[PDB]
């Protein structure tokens, strides 16, 4: 049972490396990806800011 | 007219404006065009029913009125159908769809015009007068259901100036003209009629022909005959289908009729997908049965008043198709859940109720709802003879004497199944009552079982008489058990205990337990009505019960498995044990007594 | 797909906002507002305290200029002046996604865990619209729980409303709890459980069940204890179920839901009936819950076209341990099935301390006997619940008679049902017992009687396992 209590403190430093492979690719992407679509966007969203939208309820 | 909308209360909404209307009406509303019944009106604020979901609407929107009451589509495609309380297609709406939801304002039609029929005149010559329930013509529907009578809706008069010919047509086509006054009379192929006014009929008739279920409590005990209807209450465990499933499969009925309104949808989408698996077991298998059933289901999540139209609907098509001279049946999922929906809408509307939650008209309702049944001779110069019979699913509130509607029912049947608990606890289903149920028509019935088992009558009401004095002894014997008891009491005891594991149990899915004939039922009688006949006059000088039942051995025994019987073996050959059953039986009786 | 890349053009046009600043009147959970164009009935709005805190709440009745809101987030500080309230002009819209999973969300639905906004997929309706009828399966594959009683004489088939009829001050949550991370089919799965009008303890007890069981990143739930405001009680079930459909009819992934307590949202359904005027119904209710509730239980079961299914086990708490009282029988009336408990047997120390003989389960007959299971089930079933009554009555008897009218096998079905609640019935916090066993134990306790008095059993299975 001591074997095993210091066994369950041998897991200390593979959580660290196994959230690392976990993060650095999709943040990598992510970062890249802000780019690609990135001036798309702004050009989408700030045409779509001015337009007009003349209305009127009738009821 | 082109109304505004000036309140809206969740199903409940005021408009402005309406001015010349009927307060029975349908009505086109908001932008998506939703349906609506004006229900209250005054000055020119109109209170109307709505019959959807309201989300979003604002005052001001146009009201489009219609000028009519609620009515159903009549013709033919109608059979083998499903829809929604208000009559609207299921499956067209489905496909439609493509999807697993329901629009909001879809109009697709209650008959579809995408099918042609085989239209033949009949015997009307053109230059004659005509009315109202008079067949001119004739088209086939279903193999089951052939020869589809096409006839006048009635409020219809005039001269036939014209008629089509045969051959292949749709909907949508004047096929007769007439003139009462005027051209103007043009009819297609179907027609329609509101649902609220029952249509009318030449006069109606007495009751006889009893009905058959398969079940040998019912039949045998409590008659039910075509033209009438009861009240069956709905416990899970006493075979909540299995009645309805008999009954389409063994009533000699022409049309068959269930409508859902408390479907849990479990339930709802069991019942509709093994319809498919059931099989019409009458003159010869025809795998569909649905050629005889037409079905109205509608859960709970449908706007109340769906719920409340649903029966009104249901009604009317089995007055529509009895016109035809036909046999017809109703099966209703829960009354308790219409009743409860009647509540919810009054108190709604904002008029106390008086009946700790129930308007009192309610018995008004009930009672004009039930009277359409009946038999009756149709109207008109064919001369045909309908008889619409139907059933009502009572499910009680966990009581008895709590729920008035008990009351009405019981105020306005003539047939009533009760229930008792305890069958139930003792997993005794069949599960019912006999104390407390009840039918009158045994009465008038006579003059029909003396033509095939004139001493059946008497021979129920014996063995009837004995389970009551069974019934009886039993407070008697809890209280103080066994003592000093006459071979009598042993008797009645045996006896009213074999009655009941044969005749109050049976298993609902067996060949010959979950149907039976009446010559069957009447034999399993006369056997048991010997069996304690001899055996009572036997111990009517010593003979002690003992020794008695051991001289005849296993005679209650050798009784007890003419259950299993199969029938539909023939009728001679069943009838044929059963005379060897008799025979050996009172032989045994006549020797072993000595 | 492409359609789906076709379809989300319309959230690019953007329309101001009014913002009304005429309160006219308000009352408790209700504020009443004047002078208003257009209500466009079941709208969002938000409301403004003059402190700079922000609230909102829903419209629920219009007329010419008069619009009556509720609010949940309470209504105290709130001024006749200095109050601003802006038109949405729309329902509810639920943001939803798939990365929900892990995470806490409030009763009103946003992360309480130091998570940001959800990155929403798309915005939904609480108020889905409803399932065509004829587009619904009946259910199948018979789940098993591991629990004598609920295994054997209740066995649920996924795709059914289950009510838990608890009593108050009973381990139901612990029973609940115990199914779930216990729950097996064998003829995973994602839960989601909503917490609403619940005290604390509860929830750090559930946590840690799901944080030992290891589930916990498949399952997200909805708190709402009493300290938040009661109103948004009324919108918790709707947005669990909205989650629920969303990730199971698009997904295609076998979900199960647990609400904690019905008794809490007819609470608040009453609470806000009375501050406006509502000819009441049985003991103060409105009547029309009955089609609330029949929303609320209208989302479960399983479709043709969606291989994922829904299972809803809402727990309920009897009042007064009673059934005829509102709740307990309008839910009974809609509802599928029920689990019930009672107090005796708790009092007697026997967990679970169900009551078999008012709990019934509606459906059994489709997902059982062979092809999935042994066919003597349902005789088995039946034959136990017959001899329990005759036992429960014999007993009753006894208690004003005594020992003078007895038969032998009364005192044989006495000593039958003690030993059936003291071995049968009980069952350890950690062990599952498979339906082969239950019905080897079942067998045991049948064959103390001769093979006459069991007529619930047919000739055939009569004899099949009588001896072996």
């Amino acid at each position: 049972l001591k074997e095993f209590e210091q066994k369950n403190a041998g897991g200390v430093g593979e959580l660290e490396k196994k959230a690392e492979a976990g993060v650095q690719g999709e943040l990598a992407e992510i970062k890249k990806i802000a780019e690609k679509k990135k001036d798309d966007v702004v050009k989408i969203l700030i045409e779509t800011v001015i337009k007009p939208s003349a209305e009127v309820h009738i009821n | 007219e082109y109304g505004a909308i000036y309140s809206v209360s969740g199903p409940v909404v005021i408009a402005e404006n309406m001015i010349g209307c009927a307060m029975y009406e349908l009505v086109k509303v908001g932008h998506d065009n939703l349906v609506g019944e004006v229900i209250r009106i005054d000055g020119d604020k109109a209170t109307i029913q709505v019959y959807e979901e309201t989300a979003g609407l604002t005052v001001g929107d146009p009201v489009l009125r219609t000028g009519k009451p609620l009515s159903v589509e009549l013709g033919p495609g109608l059979m083998e159908t499903i829809y929604d309380g208000i009559q609207r297609p299921l499956k067209a709406i489905k496909e439609e769809s493509q999807s697993i939801y329901i629009p909001r304002g879809i109009d697709t039609p209650a008959l579809d015009r995408t099918i042609k029929w085989q239209f033949t005149p009949g015997k009307f010559q053109v230059g004659d007068h005509i009315s109202g329930g008079d067949i001119y013509g004739s088209v086939f529907e279903n193999s089951l259901i052939s020869s589809h009578k096409i006839l006048l809706p009635p409020r219809s008069r005039g001269t036939i100036t014209w008629i089509a010919p045969a051959g292949e047509y749709t909907l949508d086509e004047k096929i007769l003209e007439v003139e009462f006054d005027g051209k103007k009379s043009d009819f297609t192929l179907y027609h329609t009629w509101p649902v609220r006014v029952p249509r009318p009929v030449t006069e109606k008739l007495s009751a006889d022909y009893p009905l058959l279920t398969g079940q040998r409590v019912l039949d045998a005990l409590f008659p039910c005959v075509q033209g009438g209807t009861t009240c069956i209450p709905g416990a899970f465990g006493c075979g909540k289908t299995v009645i309805s499933q008999s009954l389409s499969k063994y009533s000699n009925s022409d049309a068959i009729i269930y409508v859902g309104c408390g479907e849990r949808g479990n339930e709802m989408a069991e019942v509709l997908m093994e319809f498919p698996e059931l099989y019409t077991e009458m003159s010869g298998t025809k795998e569909p049965i649905m050629k005889r059933t037409t079905l109205v289901a509608n859960t709970s999540n449908m706007p109340v008043a769906a719920r409340e139209a649903s029966i009104y609907t249901g009604i009317t098509l089995a007055e529509y198709f009895r016109d035809q001279g036909k046999n017809v049946s109703m099966i209703a999922d829960s009354s308790s859940r219409w009743a409860e929906a009647l509540r919810e809408i009054s108190g709604r509307l904002g008029e106390m109720p008086a009946d700790q939650g129930f308007p009192a008209y309610l018995g008004a309702k009930l009672a004009s709802f039930y009277e359409r049944a009946g038999k009756a001779v149709a109207l008109g110069s064919p001369d045909r003879t309908g008889s619409v019979s139907i059933v009502a699913a009572v499910s009680p509130a966990g009581g008895d004497f709590s729920d008035p509607v008990t009351t009405a029912t019981l105020g306005i049947t003539q047939v009533f199944w009760g229930l008792d608990k305890k069958l139930a606890q003792r997993k005794h289903f069949p599960s019912i009552n006999t104390s407390v149920s009840y039918s009158k028509y045994t009465n008038v019935l006579n003059k029909f079982y003396d033509s095939n088992y004139p001493e059946f009558p008497v021979l129920r009401d014996r063995m009837k008489e004995i389970l009551s004095n069974a019934e009886e002894l039993e407070q008697v014997v809890q209280l103080v058990g066994k003592s000093a008891l006459s071979d009598s009491d042993k008797i009645t005891l045996d006896v009213a205990t074999l009655i009941k594991e044969d005749f109050l149990q049976q298993n609902g899915y067996s060949t010959y337990d979950a149907f039976c004939p009446i010559w069957k039922t009447f034999d399993m009688m006369r056997a048991f009505i010997s069996y304690h006949d001899e055996a009572q006059k036997a111990v009517a000088n010593g003979a002690n019960w003992s020794k008695l039942a051991d001289s005849t051995g296993d005679v209650k025994h050798a009784v007890s498995s003419s259950k299993f019987f199969e029938p539909s073996r023939g009728e001679k050959e069943v009838h044929g044990e059963f005379e060897k059953l008799l025979s050996t039986m009172q032989e045994r009786f006549a020797e072993s007594t000595d | 797909f492409a359609i789906n890349k076709k379809a989300v053009e319309q959230g690019f046009n953007v329309k101001p906002r009014l913002n009304y600043n005429t309160v006219s009147g308000v009352n408790g959970p209700l504020v009443i507002l004047e002078k208003v164009k257009f209500p466009r009935y079941n709208e969002i709005v938000n409301l403004t305290l003059p402190d700079g805190t922000v609230r909102q709440g829903q419209v629920l009745e219009i007329r010419g200029d008069r619009a009556i809101v509720q609010v949940f987030e309470g209504t105290s500080g709130i001024d006749v002046k200095k109050t601003t309230v802006e038109f949405t002009g729309e329902s509810l819209r639920i943001p939803v996604s798939e990365d929900m999973l892990g995470r806490i969300f409030d009763g009103s639905g946003r992360p309480i865990d130091n998570g940001p906004k959800v990155f929403a997929e798309d915005y939904l309706d609480i108020n889905g619209s409803p399932i065509n009828p004829y587009a619904r399966i009946y259910p199948e594959e018979m789940i098993s729980t591991g629990v004598s009683a609920i295994d054997t004489m209740n066995s649920i088939a996924r795709g059914q409303k289950i009510p838990i009829f608890s009593a108050s001050g009973l381990p139901h949550n612990e029973i609940a709890a115990q199914i779930c991370r216990q729950a097996g089919l064998v003829r995973n799965f994602s839960i989601v459980f909503a917490a609403m009008g619940v005290n604390l303890e509860t929830a750090r007890f559930f946590k840690q069940d799901f944080e030992e069981n290891g589930s916990l990143e498949r399952t997200s739930l909805f708190l709402n204890l009493a300290n938040d405001p009661t109103i948004e009680r009324i919108i918790t079930p709707r947005l669990a179920l909205t989650t629920a459909e969303y990730l199971a009819y698009q997904t295609e992934r076998h979900v199960l839901t647990i609400l904690t307590d019905m008794s809490s949202y007819a609470d608040a359904l009453r609470e806000v009936s009375a501050a406006r005027e509502e000819v009441p119904g049985r003991r103060g209710y409105p009547g029309y819950m009955y089609t609330d509730l029949s929303t609320i239980y209208e989302r479960a079961g399983r479709v043709e076209g969606r291989n994922g299914s829904i299972t809803q086990i809402p727990i309920l708490t009897m009042p007064n341990d009673d059934i005829t009282h509102p709740i307990p029988d309008l839910t009974g009336y809609i509802t599928e099935g029920q689990i019930f408990v009672d107090r005796q047997l708790h009092n007697k120390g026997i967990y679970p301390p169900i009551n078999v003989l008012p709990s019934l389960s509606r459906l059994m007959k489709s997902a059982i006997g062979e092809g999935m299971t042994r066919k003597d089930h349902g005789d088995v079933s039946n034959q136990l619940y017959a001899k329990y009554a005759i036992g429960k009555d014999a007993a009753a008897m006894k208690a004003v008679v005594g020992e003078e009218a007895l038969s032998i096998e009364d005192k044989l079905s006495l000593e039958f049902l003690e030993k059936f609640e003291k071995t049968f019935i009980t069952q350890g916090a950690y062990e599952d017992r498979t339906v082969f066993e239950s019905l080897d134990q079942a067998w045991s306790l049948l064959r103390i009687y001769p093979k006459e008095m069991l007529n619930r059993i047919s000739p055939k299975i009569l004899d099949e396992f009588y001896d072996r």
